[PDB]
């Protein structure tokens, strides 16, 4: 018997994964993945300054907020892509089918 | 002489409170901030 343990709560891991690293994309807004941390936003320049031992920053709301740069240890400000409601303006199709 | 053209008792009730959301739009404000700061910062789906 061979028992692997491990805990997956410790951000900066240095063990696993035959992943093939890419460019960062930075301000256009991409899906990521940063040791195995997952998501769509838009990365750019942090003024954060991380302590040595941390590799995630979160908010307000203990939600992912930064990330610092597996390779070249730049701190990126991660903010999630724009969204938001549409409301139909509509005249009534009894009237016209023009649509705001 | 003012604007909002307000009375000088509505500047200072509007004065004493604060609001804490006043919504407006404000997707442009994104980061920069010390932090977030907020009452989703709409990114949770709360506006
Ligand atoms: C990873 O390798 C690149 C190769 O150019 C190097 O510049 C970078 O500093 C390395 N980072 C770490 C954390 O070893």
């Amino acid at each position: 018997v061979v028992v692997l343990s491990f805990e997956l709560l410790h951000a900066p891991a240095t063990v696993c994964g035959p992943k093939k690293s890419t460019n960062l994309v930075k301000n256009k807004c991409v899906n990521f993945n940063f040791n195995g941390l997952t998501g769509t936003g838009v990365l750019t320049k942090s003024n954060k300054k991380f302590l040595p031992f941390q590799q995630f920053g979160r908010d307000i709301v203990d939600t992912t907020d930064a990330v610092r740069d597996p390779q070249t240890l730049e701190i990126l400000d991660i903010t999630p892509c724009s969204f938001g409601g549409v409301s139909v303006i509509t005249p009534g199709t009894n009237t016209s089918n023009q649509v705001a | 002489s003012k604007p909002s053209k307000r009375s000088p008792i509505e500047d200072l009730l509007f004065n004493k409170v604060t609001l804490a959301d006043a919504g407006f739009i404000k997707q442009y404000g994104d980061c920069l901030g010390d932090i977030a700061a907020r009452c989703a910062q709409k990114f949770n789906g709360l506006t």
